[PDB]
């Protein structure tokens, strides 16, 4: 029943033990807990590929590959009773999962939570299709910023993050201060075309008359995907936001740059270059 | 640590839906369900089933149908396949099937993209049940009597062929002696119950050797009908009715038939970590005086030639458990550590603690890249006393001590409280010194062992309970025949003797003017303080038993009589001169036609033969060994002194060779017997092609291939002389010249290519499109394609090469509105069978030759010396005319009636005369039958094999019945030969069927069948048995190192291994053979066991190392295979 | 032979040793349909034949079919 | 890029193309056969042969010479 298991689920479930004990937390504390989990997750190539030979292949992987079970069985072995959820927003997801989290614990629901994010580069169809959108670079790399920018990279990654309350952490990397999404109207300019005069939006929603002091920004980690029209529509809209205001505000820069566009993993791939900076 | 599946790159769709396109991955290990297939190991490998290929493909079809096996009647037709599929211990294999859905073809692939198999599929839409209807001739009121074939006994016959079918794949539960009749055991596997059906197939009685699948050419399985086949046994498992019918060649199974199914031969891959172990048995004296002075050859310093081993074995069994801690000081320089633990590792009863000490670190350097592998502890030590313990062994150059040097010696050993237990004193000065230093002896018991009643035996029963008496000695004064030393062996090792210090003392002279054997006196002593386990006494020297390694040479003979043959098909390096069954005798009735070879030729087969690119399959005639099968043209002189040159269906290749009336011509006095060694063949092959089967006339035109060959000549002169077109093509810018040259008739319009298919164009130049009349090829695939289009119409084909046919190539059938006819040429097909057809082509070589027509081939001539290089030579076509090997300078001017004188280097097979019978007692035993099959091969007319209630099983009567068919001369028989008057009755029933050659004694039950038959069949042999060759009697290791629970096997065995050693020094035959597990039939499976730290030898092996033993001079010799 | 598809392929078949195959009907042979050349080590010989070819072409293999008329 | 042989082809029935709609054809490849066949949408045989790519690429095979003016 192990060989018919996804990947991303196989090393999910070892990362999410890795991340709680991390935080000087024995899982077993955790067991029975109204605890949560929330999945970033885009691509469950693994699934299909076990799923072709009428013959060959069984009827358990789909407890292995079916998408709810990427979090349904993460809360399975760690005893996790409260939500346990998947979500899919393309590259966007892991971050959204780690703000559902946040704001379940912020209002009751939960005492903590797992964020997770996963994308394994399995099928090459897949690739084949981003292409042909163009999204992709020839390159074959993600020139964060740089004009030189063709397309993005796309790279794979697990992560996990634990989420608490503060009465409840034995260690803590940073605090949540705030998060929301909201999602680029209807553009004339077609669907992939990232509109910065929302993101602008969603980025003031959370800060001056409700939210933090545009100021105290110290660094702002960009999607920077590298898109030669991408970059510039985020970039504006972000300072176009979180910037009335003195000295070099924020050093910006990109993990994806450095690694690649984990896609839905994205969010929360970045989120960990910046808690481990921080150390 | 464990990794896990990753689905791969190749997983996900690549192009777009296929109902027509299938990969099988097969994983073998023992967890996947496709693990039953490791029970199809074959010579020793696990071979995917042909029948799996069908299987296959059939579930394929089905799913591009939409639908399931059961509801897919299949039919195959024409299906090859091409190779097979070699299963590895672990991992996955791939096999892809393709199905072509109009044409109904299909082909399988493998991971490499190599072609599997082939042919056609389809659904079966009218089956009829009809087909597979199992009915029989009448009532048969025979059972209970009968003879049928255990489920056992078939796969016994099948893993002694080669076929070590595992129990999923057993599904023979019974079967008609003759293989025609049976029961299949169904296993709800298609793979399986398929397979069997071709096991009944390959059951043919009589039929040898390893055969797989090759061709089926009509399979049709329908498993609405196979349901109903079907039964229920009362072992509740399940079965159906199968049937063979040689003459329709078709098996039918419950519901499926084959119809046409082909197979064919393939090599045994001997697997060189099963060669089994050749020790002999000389007697060893403790006093070895002037050894060596043989070795015409550091290699000086160092003599490590057997009498090392002598005196270590000595030690070896002088304690009680095989476990011995052995030790070496001054070890870097001495290199003792470098042989020891190979004389020790040699036995299969071994437990070693070696250890490597030298004064300083430094010498024990180059060490660790040995004691590494020696498993040696090493250390530090000088000879100074101080010891930081069975056995020390040093090279200067109560246990045991080994030195070697290069009368002061013996008297340092006095001191030292030592006893020289060993002395070894070489020619050059350099002596061995074994030394065991003696603890105060205790309560010395003695037991003689001669009389017959084993009234000792109640007798050592009762010196069991004695706590610890040290010294207990066993012996015998009277026999010469004690068995003691065997009977030791087995008791030195049995609990209760463990540290019984058995010893033994015994008196085998061998003349009658050697005595000297009194105890209680002077000798008594001399012995005892010496200690050694085992104390034996030949005609004044004082030694044990000692087993050495065998001297390896496979024995060769001064022959006038010998013949040449590939040891190893397809490898040219093991081409060697193997004695001529002509050497072992020949028979009046043979003799007029005996004649002696000056020359000898190969031809085309000879080559692809020793090659193996043509199989023995394709080969006419009934052959009794597939073996000996090279050579057919040779000349010299008949008995008459008369000069002959001859054809010869096989074993042409010779000193010596036997004429067939029919194939056999004089040779002109103008013809020197080397030109005259290549024309036979060559002519005889084209006029039977040109003139007989093509009806070739005078100006009708002839395309013959490579003309620059030996075939191409003959057959370019024979169209000359009626004149004809010709059109020849040739390799090489120099072949175009010779043929230029010799004949002068050719233009340069007759000469196309052969490295190429050049040769239609220019030959539908020259012939203006009209083709040629007859077409003479012997070319590749694309080149025959090629000649069939220059055919003009009504022309002929004439087929010689076999290349195309070999493989059921196909054959445009439209070539056929041409009213053209296709001829198969295969001279091999007359010849022998010398009928009415053949003897119209020899009288065209008697009349072409008498007028100038045939005229000898250019010769480039080996000496009977670099026969491989002439093989070699032959392989590259790079020559013109016949490549010739000669046997005798022929005899000079002057007429010279000559009287040959030829010593040959001729390497020794074992071969019965037909006139002389042979006697195996206990002969319908799993072994004793298969000495008789062996001996029946290597020749032998005459059998008279013993048993006690004659013959009880199936498979016996089977063996016997069918030997009969064959026209061996077989005599069951109820006689014992512990009774002199049982033993002259059944030597006197051999003696009927003509003198007696050959006494094997293997009956075994216990010093009945063994010890008093051997002694009375030696004097019943002695006094009336003139022409006696064999001797031979079956030991087994037993006796050797020892058994627990056998030691009355023990002494029955050793006493036969005494009345050999006498026939030897008597210039008889004689030979006791010790071995170890005996396997494929053996008391044993009735193969992958241990017994007495062993191994089965597969009873193939045991037959050739016969070979090998029956033609030493050793009385005694040792054969067994290692464990671990 | 004069006969359909599998049933000349079967009547290849009923040859024994040496002998011979006597191709008198033309639907396979028209077709190009293909022979198992290994029914040729037998030692088999393969004959198409067509009358016709003979007939006007008046030449000295018919006037042999005549005379065995005759 | 593929220098192509073929042998042994042949055709079968041939396909009536209609003045309008749509004609299916499929080819298929043994590629160890190196066979080949060529289907209708009804499963009909069209054509069958021999392909694969030509290793040796002779051009002198394309000579268009003979010496008669």
């Amino acid at each position: 029943q192990a060989n018919t298991m996804d990947p991303q689920l196989r090393m999910l479930l070892e990362v999410t033990y890795e991340a709680i004990v991390d935080g000087g937390i024995n899982p077993a504390s955790l067991r029975g807990t109204s605890t949560g989990v929330w999945v970033g997750v885009s691509s469950s190539d693994a699934s299909e590929a076990l799923s072709r030979d009428p013959e060959t292949l069984v009827g358990y992987s789909m407890i292995g590959c079916q998408r709810a079970m990427m979090a349904n069985r993460l809360s399975f072995f760690f005893d996790f009773k409260g939500p346990s959820i998947t979500i899919d927003t393309a590259c966007s997801s892991s971050l959204l999962a780690l703000q559902s989290a946040y704001q379940a614990i912020r209002g009751g629901e939960c005492s903590a939570a797992v964020v997770g994010g996963l994308n394994v580069l399995l099928k090459p169809n897949s690739s084949l299709q981003f292409m042909k959108l163009g999204m992709l670079s020839q390159d074959g790399t993600c020139r964060s910023f740089d004009a030189e920018g063709t397309g993005y990279c796309r790279a794979e990654a697990v992560v996990a993050v634990l989420l608490t309350k503060k009465s409840l952490a034995r260690r803590v990397y940073a605090t949540i201060l705030n998060a929301g999404t909201n999602t680029d109207g209807s553009k004339e300019q077609g669907v992939t075309f990232p509109s910065g005069d929302v993101q602008e939006q969603l980025i003031r929603s959370l800060y001056a008359p409700a939210g933090p002091d545009p100021e105290s920004l110290e660094y702002i980690e960009a999607h920077g995907t590298g898109t030669k029209v991408g970059d510039p529509q985020e970039l504006n809209g972000i300072v176009n936001a979180l910037c009335a205001t003195r000295r070099e505000p924020l050093l910006i820069g990109s993990t994806k740059s450095n690694m690649g566009h984990p896609e839905p993993a994205s969010g929360v791939a970045a989120l960990i270059k910046v808690l481990l900076s921080l150390e | 640590s464990q990794a896990w599946d990753v689905p791969s790159a190749a997983d996900f769709p690549s192009g777009s839906s296929c109902s027509s396109v299938a990969v099988y991955k097969f994983d073998v290990s023992p967890e996947s369900p496709d693990h039953y297939l490791v029970d199809h190991c074959i010579d020793g490998r696990v071979l995917f089933p042909g029948t799996g290929y069908l299987w296959l493909t059939w579930k394929t079809l089905a799913r591009a149908l939409s639908q399931n096996l059961e509801e897919t009647p299949v039919v195959f037709e024409d299906v090859t396949l091409h190779q097979a599929t070699i299963l590895p211990k672990t991992g996955t294999v791939s096999l892809e099937v393709r199905l072509l859905e109009a044409s109904h073809a299909f082909e399988v692939s493998d991971s490499n993209g190599s072609l599997i198999a082939s042919g056609k599929v389809y659904q079966w839409e009218s089956p009829d049940p009809k087909l597979f209807d199992t009915r029989a001739a009448v009532d048969p009121a025979d059972s209970t009597a009968e003879f049928r074939l255990s489920q056992g006994d078939v796969y016994k016959d099948l893993r002694l062929r080669g076929y070590d079918y595992g129990p999923f794949f057993q599904l023979v539960l019974e079967s008609d002696l003759e293989g025609n009749r049976g029961r299949l055991q169904w296993n709800d596997s298609w793979v399986s119950f398929l397979d069997a059906m071709l096991h009944m197939s390959i059951l043919a009685p009589g039929q040898l050797g390893l055969y797989l699948p090759t061709r089926f050419t009509s399979i049709r399985i329908d498993p609405v009908t196979h349901r109903q086949k079907l039964y229920t046994l009362q072992d509740t498992t399940q079965a159906a009715d199968v049937v063979v019918d040689r003459n329709l060649n078709t098996v039918v199974a419950g519901g499926a038939l084959f119809l046409g199914a082909h197979s064919s031969v393939a090599p045994r891959r001997p697997q060189e970590h099963l060669k089994p172990i050749l020790e002999k048995f000389c007697f060893t004296p403790h006093v070895e005086s002037g050894c060596l002075a043989g070795n015409t050859a550091l290699l000086s310093g160092l003599l490590d030639a057997p009498a090392l081993k002598a005196c270590v074995d000595t030690a070896l069994e002088n304690m009680a458990s095989p476990k011995m801690k052995v030790v070496e000081v001054l070890a870097g320089d001495g290199q003792l550590y470098s042989r020891i633990p190979a004389l020790l590792n040699t036995q299969p009863v071994m437990d070693l603690d070696y250890t490597a000490t030298d004064r300083n670190p430094q010498a024990l350097e180059a060490a660790q890249a040995k004691l590494e592998q020696l498993h040696v502890t090493q250390g530090q030590w000088d000879p100074a006393n101080p010891a930081p313990a069975d056995l020390l062994v040093c090279n200067c150059a109560g246990g045991f001590l080994l030195l070697h040097t290069l009368d002061q010696w013996e008297s340092l050993f006095a001191g030292a409280s030592l006893h020289l237990v060993a002395l070894k004193r070489s020619f050059y000065g350099s002596v061995l010194f074994l030394c065991r230093q003696q603890t105060p002896q205790d309560s010395p018991v003695f037991l003689s062992v001669e009389d017959t009643s084993f009234r000792w035996v109640d007798s050592l029963k009762d010196i069991l309970a004695d706590a610890s008496s040290r010294p207990v000695w066993l012996m015998a004064v009277g026999c010469s025949t004690s068995g003691v030393v065997g009977m030791v062996n087995c008791l030195r090792k049995e609990p209760g003797g463990h540290r019984i210090r058995c010893v033994l003392v015994s008196n085998l002279s061998s003349t009658s003017p050697a005595p000297e054997m009194h105890p209680s006196s002077s000798e008594l002593q001399k012995v005892l303080q010496g200690d050694l386990v085992m104390n034996v006494y030949r005609d004044g020297a004082w030694g044990a038993f000692r087993h050495f390694p065998l001297e390896q040479d496979r024995p060769e003979k001064q022959t006038e009589h010998a013949f040449v043959n590939v040891l190893s098909r397809g490898d040219l390096s093991s081409i060697r001169w193997v004695c001529s069954p002509l050497h072992y005798a020949l028979p009046a009735s043979c003799q007029d036609r005996l004649c002696s070879v000056y020359y000898t030729s190969l031809n085309f087969r000879d080559v692809m033969l020793a090659t193996g690119k043509l199989s023995p399959d394709s080969i006419p005639g009934k052959w009794l060994t597939r073996d000996c099968m090279l050579g057919m043209e040779f000349s010299g002189r008949d008995a008459s002194g008369r000069r002959v040159m001859g054809m010869v269906p096989a074993e042409g290749l010779a000193t010596s060779v036997l004429l067939l009336q029919h194939a056999t011509w004089e040779v002109p006095s103008t013809w020197t017997l080397e030109e005259a060694a290549s024309v036979p063949i060559v002519y005889t092959t084209a006029y039977y092609s040109l003139v007989v089967r093509g009806r070739m006339q005078p100006g009708e035109s002839v395309l013959i291939h490579s003309g620059s060959g030996g075939v191409g000549q003959a057959a370019i002169a024979i169209a000359l002389s009626r004149g004809c077109r010709v059109f020849t093509t040739v390799g090489s810018a120099e072949k175009r010249a010779y043929l230029q040259a010799r004949f002068p008739q050719l233009d340069e319009t007759c000469f196309a290519n052969s490295r190429d298919t050049s040769f239609e164009q220019h030959v539908l130049r020259h012939t203006a499109g009209k083709g040629v009349d007859l077409v003479l090829n012997s070319l590749a695939e694309e080149k025959l394609q090629a000649s069939v289009r220059c055919l003009a119409q009504h022309g002929r084909f004439l087929e010689i090469g076999k290349f195309d046919l070999s493989n059921n190539h196909a054959l445009g059938m439209a070539v056929f509105l041409k009213n053209v006819t296709f001829h198969g040429i295969l001279l091999d097909s007359l010849f022998e069978e010398g009928g009415a057809t053949w003897q119209e082509v020899s009288e065209l070589l008697k009349a072409g030759i008498q007028e100038g027509v045939v005229q000898p081939l250019k010769c480039t001539v080996f000496p009977r010396t670099k026969v491989e290089a002439a093989f070699r030579y032959m392989a590259q076509g790079k020559h013109i005319g016949k490549v010739v090997i000669q046997v005798r300078e022929e005899e000079q001017g002057p007429a010279p009636r000559g009287l040959p004188p030829i010593a040959l280097t001729g390497l020794s097979k074992t071969f019965c005369p037909p006139h002389k019978s042979y006697v195996i007692t206990g002969g319908l035993g799993g072994f004793g039958l298969q000495l008789a099959q062996w001996l029946r091969l290597r020749g032998a007319q005459k059998l008279v094999l013993t048993s006690r209630s004659g013959i009880r099983t199936g498979y016996q009567a089977r063996q016997v019945r069918e030997w009969r068919r064959q026209g061996v001369q077989v005599l069951v028989s109820t006689s014992n030969a512990s009774s002199l008057d049982g033993a002259r009755s059944l030597i006197t029933e051999a003696t009927q069927l003509g003198p007696v050659g050959g006494v094997f004694n293997l009956a075994m039950v216990v010093s009945k069948p063994k010890y008093s038959g051997t002694a009375n069949l030696d004097r019943v042999t002695r006094e009336a048995c003139p022409e006696l060759d064999y001797f031979v009697i079956f030991s087994s290791v037993s006796c050797g190192r020892g058994n627990a629970g056998q030691a009355n096997y023990g002494f029955a065995n050793s006493a036969m291994e005494r009345i050999c050693e006498k026939r030897r020094h008597d210039g008889l035959p004689g030979l006791a053979v010790q071995w170890g597990a005996i396997g494929d039939v053996g008391v044993v499976l009735e193969n992958d066991t241990v017994i007495g730290g062993t191994l089965p030898q597969r009873i193939a092996s045991c037959l050739e190392v016969l070979d090998l033993f029956l033609s030493q001079p050793h009385p005694v010799l040792s054969s067994f295979v290692l464990a671990e």
